[PDB]
């Protein structure tokens, strides 16, 4: 999709293998922020939302939280604190036509800036001066889209490029779109060393009468420690006491 | 045009609908009551429902009546939140109503002893900016510096004094031409605000 | 297209008068689309005017504008020696932005009759085997004046150029020069050269006249 | 805020000229410019004009064929292709644009450009022939006749900038052989003419000609 128009996919329930697209050089740009993308396997990720759009290779410095420019002002912007990835690979081969591609759009005017993750695809024409437009384009009053013109001898700098932005709401909620790590059974009332939907620790898994909502996940403590969690495959609730403990 | 598409006195129904960064957060409580005149008085906490990530830019709203209510407005306020021992909110301070819940709020409880205590700091805000610049517009030689026919060799490197012309460096920077632009000490980005004595290039 | 005329040709007022023009327009244009423009000569054009009646930025109060549909004015309450330019009417709103023809603001002045002075042509040219006889008119309004040129009372046509300068920032009055072009044989083959000036100064036309050689 | 145009151009017909524009001041990239051109005494001929956003453009009839109008936000500066020149292209080009800020515009075109003469015939560079208009024996009128050269302009002084009063120096007229043609005068006393050297200087710099002519009374 066009990058005014960037189209957004949920995804749920399933496992994905980011090395083989790390270890990649198909992507010429695979940045992540606030997550490691080394460390991703570990880490069972909860909310998954991947946008992806086309853009110029001039523009893919723009696809960053804190960034300014056509795209990140009127087309796509991050948040400051965003928790996520970039990808984006040359996709010249693809979306490049001789004489200039008419698919790919980019909004050129807007009186102010996009909020994060905002989506406008709005045709009215940009009154950029005091007289009004009555939908007709002249002086003062221009079409707010234009067209990229990608052709395949445009330099590498202007060539297209599609870019995925995965954003993410890791170890909050309960976790649907997880990794490809095997489970182990469960064993109570012992020390273990225990990893829940990538949150660790050690402690004792106990039985627990605490009444967690359908849709909290964790507790904590006074001190913002994990205090119990829900098992992601039987719903209850086991408090997490830290393995028994004192001076010696 | 569709991008979305879901599908699932005597009763309150209360909604909360906020938007953060694009996603459109839907927060609800049901409860029975027994009152026709106004809102009953009491406290009860809303639990999440639905999060959209429309990414709509939402301004004015409108109900829907069947033919054959209240609405209040959010503010970023702080609050202080009481959980039980079942974890349930039970009460809460909104931390900016009166200076008795101020006071609540700094020292973190809901029973305030007798006394007096230190709990803000009140500094008069501003009312306006003030820019300041010497009135000087003129066109910097960096047209004739960068674009010059002819460089000189490393070893004799040529240094330009620029002076008393106003320029901008965001023309530079959002330049592909430019296969290096790397500053220190100062962010490229913001150099459009700065006021300079001494530019040598 | 639209077609934008300007009026009057030539604007002939006094210092402090109170200056009047007008702009007519093929069909009828919107009134926020039409501007006015003042240019000087060898000077690029200045924005005066817009949206029929909004003055621009740093234009004096004095410039006003009104009209509606077909038909625009421009006034100057009161005529300063800085004013005395060309002026020009755009309408922007249906392309082509067609402009008018220009209007050309001049000091007025009391009719003046031009002082006549020949001059023959220079030995030095007439070594190059060309002869260029000038005529000049010193000083003279209204602008509009008539050279005809007369060698041994032969009458000329054909064969002459002139040239009229800007009315004059001092004095108010023209100066025309006109050249008479021969070869050096024709220029040999006569002996009298004379330029006739007519002009609404003169009372009758005035000739001056040389004699090719003394 | 200022909008400057090339320099002076002189080519050969059949040829091909480039005018820029350059904006400052305002904001380049959401504004518009125009084109308009004027022959020498002649009024003024609009062209066409270019969005700086999108890079549309409108031209017009008589420019349809040989004017095209481009722009470089880069850069911030807008180009106006002429090919195929001709004698009637020897012309004064003007840009103009509104000034904006960084999301709002002026309703009309308030900012133009200083101007770029684009100078176009068969003929050949050529110093001017300056010749003596001698006075004829109370006020007499003597000057200079610049006589076949190319291109425009000359320009003419009297006693090296001392003698103004009572100069007229005539515009230019285009003879049929391709050469300009002008004529300098200047009207003194008649008892001064013995007693006081009059010369004219000329200076024509595309021929880069200096010529210092003394005017002398028969
Ligand atoms: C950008 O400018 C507009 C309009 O300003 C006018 O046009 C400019 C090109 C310049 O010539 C100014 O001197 C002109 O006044 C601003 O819009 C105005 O905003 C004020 C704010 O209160 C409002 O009162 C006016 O009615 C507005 N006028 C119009 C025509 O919209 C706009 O605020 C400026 N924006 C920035 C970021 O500077
Ligand atoms: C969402 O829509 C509102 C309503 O138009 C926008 O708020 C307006 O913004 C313009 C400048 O862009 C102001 O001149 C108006 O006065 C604003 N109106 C109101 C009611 O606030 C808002 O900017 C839009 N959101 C974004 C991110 O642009
Ligand atoms: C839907 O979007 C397309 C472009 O993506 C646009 O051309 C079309 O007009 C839109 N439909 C409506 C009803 O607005
Ligand atoms: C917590 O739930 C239990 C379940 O019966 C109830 O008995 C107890 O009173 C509840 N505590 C509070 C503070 O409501
Ligand atoms: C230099 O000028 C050329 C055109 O002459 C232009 O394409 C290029 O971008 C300019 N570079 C800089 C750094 O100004």
């Amino acid at each position: 999709a066009s990058v005014y128009a960037w189209n957004r996919k949920r995804i749920s329930n399933c496992v994905a293998d980011y090395s083989v697209l790390y270890n990649s050089a198909s992507f010429s740009t695979f940045k992540c922020y606030g997550v490691s993308p080394t460390k991703l396997n570990d880490l069972c990720f909860t909310n998954v939302y991947a946008d992806s759009f086309v853009i110029r290779g001039d523009e893919v410095r723009q696809i960053a939280p804190g960034q300014t420019g056509k795209i990140a002002d009127y087309n796509y912007k991050l948040p400051d604190d965003f928790t996520g990835c970039v990808i984006a690979w040359n996709s010249n081969n693809l979306d490049s036509k001789v004489g200039g591609n008419y698919n790919y759009l980019y909004r050129l005017f807007r009186k102010s800036n996009l909020k994060p993750f905002e989506r406008d695809i709005s045709t009215e024409i940009y009154q950029a001066g005091s007289t009004p437009c009555n939908g007709v384009e002249g002086f003062n009053c221009y079409f707010p889209l234009q067209s990229y013109g990608f052709q395949p001898t445009n330099g590498v700098g202007y060539q297209p490029y599609r870019v995925v932005v995965l954003s993410f709401e890791l170890l909050h909620a309960p976790a649907t779109v997880c990794g490809p790590k095997k489970s182990t059974n469960l064993v109570k009332n012992k020390c273990v060393n225990f990893n829940f939907n990538g949150l660790t620790g050690t402690g004792v898994l106990t039985e627990s009468n605490k009444k967690f909502l359908p849709f909290q996940q964790f507790g904590r403590d006074i001190a913002d420690t994990t205090d119990a969690v829900r098992d992601p495959q039987t719903l209850e609730i086991l408090d997490i006491t830290p393995c028994s403990f004192g001076g010696v | 045009n569709c991008t979305f598409e879901y599908v699932s006195f005597k009763n309150l129904r209360e909604f909360v609908f906020k938007n953060i960064d694009g996603y459109f957060k839907i927060y609800s409580k049901h409860t029975p009551i027994n009152l026709v005149r106004d809102l009953p008085q009491g406290f009860s906490a809303l639990e999440p429902l639905v999060d959209l990530p429309i990414g709509i830019n939402i301004t004015r709203f409108q109900t829907l009546l069947a033919l054959h209510y209240y609405v209040g407005y959010l503010q970023p306020r702080t609050f202080l939140l009481k959980y039980n021992e079942n974890g349930t909110i039970t009460d809460a301070v909104d931390c900016a109503l009166d200076p008795l819940s101020e006071t609540k709020c700094t020292l973190k409880s809901f029973t305030v002893e007798k006394g007096i205590y230190q709990t803000s700091n009140f500094r008069v805000q501003p009312t306006e900016s003030i820019v300041r610049f010497p009135n000087i517009t003129n066109l910097c030689p960096f047209g004739e510096v960068f674009n010059a026919t002819r460089f000189a060799s490393v070893y004799a490197w040529n240094r330009k004094r620029i002076s008393n012309c106003v320029a901008d460096y965001s023309v530079l920077y959002n330049s592909a031409s430019f296969s290096t632009f790397k500053c220190y000490g100062v962010s490229p980005t913001k150099l459009n605000d700065l006021c300079f004595t001494n530019v040598y290039a | 297209d639209i077609q934008m005329t300007q009026s009057p040709g030539t604007l002939s007022l006094s210092p402090g008068e109170r200056a009047t023009l007008s702009c007519r327009a093929s069909q009828s244009v919107s009134s926020s689309y039409l501007a006015w423009y003042q240019q000087k000569p060898g000077q690029a054009p200045r924005l005066l005017i817009y949206g029929a009646s909004s003055r621009a930025t740093g234009i004096p109060d004095r410039f006003s504008g009104s009209g509606s549909g077909t038909d625009f004015t421009l006034t100057i309450s009161r005529l300063e020696p800085e004013d005395f330019g060309v002026y020009y009417c755009q309408q922007y709103g249906s392309s082509p932005w067609t402009f008018g023809q220009g209007t050309k603001v001049e000091i007025k002045r009391t009719v003046a009759a031009p002082s006549v002075f020949i001059f023959p042509p220079s030995d030095e040219q007439l070594k190059s085997g060309t002869a260029s006889v000038v005529c000049l008119l010193n000083n003279f309004y209204p602008r509009e004046a008539k050279v005809q040129w007369k060698v041994d009372n032969a009458l000329q046509s054909g064969n002459s150029q002139e040239s009229v300068t800007e009315q004059d920032s001092k004095d108010s009055t023209y100066s025309l020069s006109s050249t008479l072009t021969l070869s050096k044989a024709d220029y040999e083959k006569h002996k009298v050269y004379a330029c006739e000036v007519t002009h609404q100064g003169l009372s009758s036309p005035v000739t001056k006249s040389f004699n090719r050689g003394e | 805020v200022q909008l400057v145009q090339s320099g002076p151009e002189v080519k050969k017909p059949g040829t091909s000229v480039k005018v820029s524009c350059k904006a400052s001041g305002f904001t380049f990239t959401t504004s518009a410019v125009q084109w308009v051109r004027q022959a020498r005494g002649q009024r003024l001929e609009w062209i066409g004009w270019i969005v700086v956003g999108s890079g549309n453009t409108n031209y017009a009839q008589k420019f349809q064929e040989r004017v095209t109008i481009t722009r470089d936000m880069s850069t911030t500066t807008a180009y106006m292709e002429l090919s195929s020149l001709r004698s009637e292209d020897t012309a004064v080009y003007f840009c103009a644009a509104p000034h904006c800020n960084s999301t709002s515009c002026y309703d009309a075109f308030d900012i133009w450009g200083q101007g770029t003469m684009v100078t176009v015939s068969s003929a050949s560079t050529k110093g001017p022939s300056v010749f003596p208009l001698a006075p004829s024996s109370g006020t007499a009128a003597l000057g200079c006749l610049v006589k076949d050269y190319f291109p425009e302009p000359v320009t003419v002084s009297w006693n090296s900038g001392a003698l103004t009063s009572g100069v007229h120096t005539f515009p230019a007229v285009l003879q049929s052989s391709g050469l300009y043609s002008l004529s300098s005068v200047v009207t003194v006393p008649s008892s001064s003419l013995g007693t006081q050297t009059y010369i004219c200087n000329v200076n024509h710099k595309p021929s880069n000609t200096k010529v210092d002519k003394k005017v002398e009374p028969k």
